Formats: structure tokens, sequence, C-alpha cells
RNA sequence: AUAUUGGCGAGAGACCGAUAGCGAACAAGUACAGUGAUGGAAAGAUGAAAAGAACUUUGAAAAGAGAGUGAAAAAGUACGUGAAAUUGUUGAAAGGGAAGGGCAUUUGAUCAGACA
RNA sequence: CACGGACCAAGGAGUCUAACGUCUAUGCGAGUGUUUGGGUGUAAAACCCAUACGCGUAAUGAAAGUGAACGUAGGUUGGGGCCUCGCAAGAGGUGCACAAUCGACCGAUCCUGAUGUCUUCGGAUGGAUUUGAGUAAGAGCAUAGCUGUUGGGACCCGAAAG
RNA sequence: AAAUAUGUAAGAAGUCCUUGUUACUUAAUUGAACGUGGACAUUUGAAUGAAGAGCUUUUAGUGGGCCAUUUUUGGUAAGC
């Protein structure tokens, strides 16, 4: 019913094992939001400037 | 376990990943499925003859 | 030289697309400007518009609302369109079956509809399901029940509850509003 | 000074205030220094909670 | 965000949207609330009626504490029980099985009959409550308890 | 130092540049001014046929 | 626990970048001014390294021309780059109490684009 | 035959903040707001959180106080969309938002003032050319943005004065 | 007693017939108001046009005016 990502080992060679996805990667895209919280998520490390 | 699923809920309190309000990303496949091409008149040009 | 009857190059007055910048809306615009294109359905030009509409234009509507509508004759059996937000209402407690459709349900009442059996459907399910807007009934919500709506047209005697942010006696109950303070309204 | 439908203001502005603004930039230092005392006062001090 | 301003389209043009005439100006009318009963006294009627005057008696030292008295209406009492619990109680509607609701304990201080609960036996247990709230409440079959 | 009294002048263009337009008739407009005893006997009427209708139309 | 543009010691910045930023990036609270209280500046940059031009010649000297050092003196301590106003020389063009501009063409000068 | 401008360079004038309004976008939604603070941390970021508190869900009145369904939450007139008949024109049914209107409900005001009993308390019931910034199946809360308002050096420069 | 200027109307929220409610009114189920039900429809009740009709919010600048034809006051007149 999820689309079943397999998992790799260290040295390449796939492995035999496979997990459903999370469902946050079925969550919705969206760039908009994305981009006014990184907009004012990114404002959030400054440090203050005056004469 | 921690961003949910439709089975498990936890590590967030009553937080639920969001809801689509489209079911399909793809419009193509629903204007071309069946219902819709039946109850749709046809066609005319991707660019009309000009007339006078 | 024209003497003109009219203003030129006076734009329709009327929002052609979203402002939002909505992936997944535009694709809904992009599916019903094709059906209203090619449907000859008013059902669908309406809902192109709706999906247009900005948030204080698409005000909830409330469950009970569609069920006061349901307990309409002959319209039991059909689906409910609501272009925007379908809100819960506690205050029922006997709601039927609802096979709904609109672009957001809230957690409430998804739980509520589901519940009582019926489906929670998107606008791409219902125009699948339903190109010409089948057995439909669309439900637009109450628009002047707004705190700014409470405002405007502010005069005298017309009672329009002025712009205020402190309520009570010292705040605008004096003259102006009582004859034994010089006058009323 | 007084113009269209708008409500009427109270703004206490007309003191010296830009004497005596505080910004709150020391939060996250105080935090840290917060739990910098409390972590070495329970060690310095005993066992106890 | 300074540039999505019009100092940016002003820039250029000689007044900045302030006119020629008027050559903007620094408080050419007062500053504040400068003329409500002179020069802007048609401004305070019509928009602001009530402003200048007095009203009624003064409070010394008032407390909000004694007025709370947030009220609550029927139509949310059903509210106040856990949904989990809420269907169990709504079906097998019984006395000698009625709910018990602490509106004072989820913040409630008097009872108001708006409307219709369900004909259900409850007991309503609160500070106040209304004529026709305990009407309702009664008709339905329940009981208000008061409290403190 | 002397100023313009009056004139109406250009005033006529300011009004037609937005019309002056009817107030818009109505059905049912208010019964304001209209005289009480009237009032009342004609909601005690409107009262007594609506519950006709609602009393015999089943 | 709270304050803390002074002091001391540390770390940072969507800050300024020498008409900016502290008045002060420099022997700056200096030079200077004023009886005094007080007022109060301007001023950074050769080059990797002085390698800072030995020597000849002219000149009374300053300097110049050469030579030369140097990747470069189109880097010479009047020094990174080196705009403009303003000026010199050369060249070109026009000019009967202004010049300048617009449309259109002559004349002169200069210039790109193209046949597989 | 009004003002300023000889020339060149560089500099140079609607900014920030607190509270706000209209509109818009977004998030959740009868609720919303994590960031006072606590936990945590690859550290002044990101991540997580209890109790509250704010605004909103109930107004009204100077207050004491009281406090929102006669009725499928009313009737009428219109109303898009849908439903039925029809090939259509058109006919009927249902009709959200919205407009107008007659009503009902809540509070204030003025009246009527019953059954009763600290016999002056009580307030049923029924009214009205009266009144509210109300109810009549909630819409708000928060973030951000242009424009606009108020206080501020408040677009920049500018007094005589105190 | 004009000319010019001006109000109203030119029908669907209409006309016709029968008939309900009322605490108003009448000597009186006579009237008034709102209505049920039925009848008249596409030359539905002049002309022309209708670069869409209706509605709302918010906000800028402005709030020194001048000229001409015609009417007109003051003034001998005036680019008053």
């Amino acid at each position: 019913s999820r689309p079943q990502v397999t998992v790799h080992s260290l040295t390449g060679e796939a492995t035999a094992n496979a997990l459903p996805l999370p469902a946050v990667f079925s969550a919705p895209i969206r760039p908009d939001i994305v981009h006014t919280v990184f907009t004012s998520v990114n404002k959030n490390k400054r440090q203050a400037y005056a004469v | 376990q921690v961003w949910g699923s439709e089975t498990v809920a936890s590590s967030k309190v009553g937080y639920t990943l969001p809801s689509h309000i489209i079911s399909t990303s793809d419009v193509t496949r629903i204007i071309n499925s069946s219902e819709i091409q039946s109850a749709i008149r046809p066609a005319g040009q991707a660019t009309q003859k000009r007339t006078h | 030289g024209i003497d003109h009857t009219s203003k030129q190059h006076k734009r329709s007055g009327h929002r052609t697309a979203p402002k939002s910048d909505n992936v997944y809306l535009k694709l809904l615009v992009k599916l019903y400007t094709f059906l209203a294109r090619r449907t000859d359905a008013p059902f669908n030009k309406v809902v192109l518009k709706a999906l247009f509409l900005s948030k204080i234009n698409r005000p909830p509507v409330s469950v009970s609302r569609i069920a006061r509508a349901l307990k309409q004759e002959g319209a039991a059996n059909k689906t409910v369109v609501v272009v925007g937000t379908v809100t819960d209402d506690a205050r029922i407690f006997e709601f039927p079956k609802t096979t709904v459709a609109a672009l957001r349900f809230t957690a409430g009442a998804r739980a509520k509809i589901v519940k009582a059996g019926g489906e929670c459907i998107t606008l791409d399910q219902l125009a699948v399901r339903a190109p010409k807007g089948q057995n439909t009934l669309i439900l637009r919500g109450p628009r002047n029940s707004r705190e700014a709506v409470r405002h405007f047209g502010m005069g005298p005697h017309k009672g329009k509850a002025p712009r205020i942010l402190s309520t009570g006696r010292k705040f605008e109950r004096a003259r102006g509003r009582r004859r034994s303070k010089g006058f009323k309204v | 000074a007084i113009s269209k439908n708008l409500p009427i203001l109270k703004n206490h502005f007309r003191k010296h205030w830009q004497e005596r603004v505080k910004v709150h930039f020391d939060q996250a230092g105080k935090k840290v220094s917060r739990r910098n005392a409390r972590a070495t006062r329970a060690a310095k001090i005993a066992p106890r909670p | 965000p300074s540039r999505f301003t019009k100092t940016r389209k002003h820039r250029g043009h000689v007044s900045a949207g302030k006119g020629r005439i008027g050559k903007h100006r620094k408080h050419p009318g007062g500053r504040g609330m400068a003329g409500g009963q002179h020069h802007h006294r048609i401004n305070m009627d019509k928009y602001h009626p009530g402003y200048f005057g007095k009203v009624g008696m003064r409070y010394f030292h008032k407390q909000q504490a004694h007025f709370w008295k947030p009220v609550l209406n029927l139509d949310k009492l059903w509210t106040l029980i856990p949904e989990d619990k809420r269907d169990q109680y709504l079906k097998s509607a019984s006395k000698e099985t009625a709910p018990v609701i602490d509106t004072l304990a989820a913040g409630y201080g008097k009872i108001l009959g708006k409307g219709r609960i369900p004909n259900v036996p409850v007991i309503v247990k609160a500070r106040f409550v209304s004529k026709l709230a305990e009407e309702k409440i009664r008709a339905a079959g329940g009981v208000v308890e008061l409290i403190a | 130092a002397k100023s313009k009294n009056h004139t109406a002048h250009n005033q006529t263009r300011k009004a037609h540049r937005n019309g002056i337009k009817k107030p818009k008739t109505y059905k049912y407009p208010s019964l304001k001014g209209v005289d009480p005893k009237f009032r009342r006997n004609h909601k005690h009427a409107l009262h007594g046929t609506a519950k006709a209708l609602a009393a015999a139309k089943k």
C-alpha cells in the first residue's frame, strides 16, 4: 500500500529489506508556505545593528 | 512516529499531517479519464482559421 | 476624436484568477476552466468564480447549515458542495449521511460526516463523479456576519457600531447617545 | 489630527520613552546562564533536588 | 520590505504624493485629538457619538475577579463531556446513570438557555443559572445543583 | 485680501460624473410614519391569515 | 532571581567601509582658536622586496636627457587605480550681433551585418 | 523687468517603533496564539512543552441585575445553482449568500401587575408610535504584506524666543 | 401672461373576478391593508440609445481660481 523503499548497505550492495513510506512524503508540497516560513525563520538568527 | 500517519499519531500534541485539497495533482488524467470526455462537447482548433 | 459614453480601458471589476500561489488550487482552476469551457453547465462556471474568491467572501459553511439544507424537500440525496471550508457545530446531535464536497474539512467536520457514514470529497472527485454538477446543492456561507460589516455605514441614525478599542462606560456612551447629554444620535 | 472612521487611540509615547526602551536580546543568553546556574548549583550544593 | 513601497515609485516625482499646494506640513490641524469640539467636531459627531461627557457612577478600586462570571449555553453544554463518553451517555438516557457536569471546573460561572439540548437527563453543577435554563434542563429530565 | 465667496460653477459636472440616481424603489417599503393604529391591526391581521394557512394547508 | 551606553576580560554581526563609521583607522581630544568657560579639525594605500635610480652628459643649482632597478616608473616617496569640472599640444570641422536643439536630406569621416 | 541656480565630484530628504483600521495571502478553526518560561541543542538558531493568560464563542444596562427557538430557527417578495416535464421555448419544485419587509426572542424604559406570604417582599402573565454597538445554526485567532491613522526628532533644512 | 428651465406617469411589484384575516373602521362580514384562488404575455401597453446593470469598502489630492457667450447687481467706467 506504500511504495516500499529499499534499504541500502554502506558498501553499496542494496539490501533485501524494504520499508513502507512514513506518509510525510505523501504530505502536500507547498512552495509558497515554504517560502514565507523560510523568510521569517531565516530572519531569526539576526543580530541587531545601530549607529 | 514523529510526524504521524493514518495509524500512528503521537510525538506531537494533536498534530495531524495536513490534508490535500486535490486528490490528483495531475489534471490530464482527470480530464482524459472517461466521464468528463463523455460529458464534454467536441473541440475546435488550437489556433483558429482567420475569417475575413 | 471621440465623445466617449464611458470610461475607456476599464477592467471588468471581477477577479479572473486566484491571487493564491497555491499550486493545487491553480490545478483546480485549470480543471474548472476546462469544464466551464467545454460542458455548457452553469455549475462549473459558478464553482470557478468561487475558486477565485477571497477568504472573507469564502466564509465557512457550518455542518449545521448543511443539515438544515438537507432538510429541504428532495435534497437529502444531493451532494452538498462548498467552495471553501466546512466547519463543525456541536450544537447539532442528529446529523445525516451527507455526501459533502469541499476544499477543506476540519477534523471535527470530517470526523462527524465519516461517523454518520457520508463521504468527504474534493472538488476534483466531484468533477469525476459529476462533470455537469448533477444532483448538487451549492452552499455559500454568511458574509454579513462579520465584525467588520458591523462597522460599515457608520453615521447618525444608522446603527452600525463605532470603531472602538475599549468597550464600556466612559467609552462613547455620553453626548450624542442620550438626550440627557446634548442629544441622541 | 482627527480623520475618517478610525478608533480613538491612546498611545503613551509623549515622554522621553526612547531613553527607557528595553529590548530583550539577552533572552537566550539569560536562559543559558540560568541553566548553568541550576546545573552548577545542583553540582556544587549536594545530592539535593 | 522597503522595495515594495511607494517612495520607490515616487523617486523622480517632486512632491512624493503630497501635492504642490498643500506642501506637506508638520501638524496643520493639531496633534492627536486637538479640536474634537471645535474644528474636528464633525469628525467626532458622526463616527464617534458619545465621546464627550460623563455617563454614570464611579467604582473606586474595582476588581474584575468579583464580576468573573463567564456564561455557557445549553447548546454548548454537552461539549463539557469527553467525546468518548458523550455518545455513551447520549444513548441510554437513564436516571440512576445520568451524567454530571462541573461547569465551574470547566470555567463557567453562569448557565444560560440558548437552545435545545436533547431530551436526556443531565446534572448541571453551576453557581448560577437562568430561568429558561432551569426550565429546559428540568424538562429534558435533569436537575441543576447549585455550588460555590 | 478678499475671497471668492460663492459659486455653483462646476457642481453639475461633479454631480453627473456619478449621476443623480433614483433611490431604487422596492416592494414592501418601511411602514415608518404610518399610523400606529393601522400598524397594530395590520399585525394582527397578518398573524391571523398566516395562521389560517398554517392551520388549514396540510 | 533584577539593572548596568563606566571599567576589565572575551566572543559575535544580513552594521560602516576613510565626505562612511566614534570628533579621532594616522604623534586626536592632536594642531588650531578664544581672557575664559569652551570650541575643535584635516590627514589612510609605491612596490613582493628600496630593489628608493650607481654611471655619463648639460645646467651655477633645482632638475633634464640618457643609462639603469623592477612584471610594470602607463608604480619615482608631489608615489595603488587615477573620473569630472578646468587647462595645454596636435589633429579635424564650422563661425556676418550668441551657442545649443527637432524633422529631413546633401557633403566628409567612420562602421557592422551576407551569398556555401 | 518673480524666486534659486557659475561649474564638477561625492553626500543628501516619507524611515523605524507602539498601538490601530480596510484589503489581501497563509495556517488552524468554535477555537486560536509553541518562543513569559521549561526541556533540548552539531548553541544566541532549529526541535519539543505543562499551567495559564489574551482575543473570540452573549449581549444589555448608570447600576443593582437580568440574559437570547410560538412555530420543519417564522412568513412574504425577489434570488444564482440544482431537480422534474420538454427537442426547445418555457412550466412547476427546492432555493444558499444577499436585499427589502411584517413578525418572534434577550436586555434597558414605561405599564398590567396573578398564584403566594417575614403584609412589604415577590414576581407569573399580558402589553408598547419607546430603546441596544443584540439572538434568530457560530467566525474568529494568529503570522505576513501594500495603503492609511495617532504618538513620537517623525520627509529634510529653517525661527524671533523660553 | 410666455419662451427656456421643472415635477409625475407611460403597467408584472400590472388590470379583472371570486373570496379569507383583523384587536382598525363601519349602522351593518360596509370599508382599509395584506392576501388565497383563478384570467390576460411576448408588437407586456410611446421614442431613441444602452462600449454591461446593481452594490460595497477603503483611500489620495483638492477645498486661492480665472476666461468667453448669454442673463444680471454695484459703479462714470475698468484687463474693476
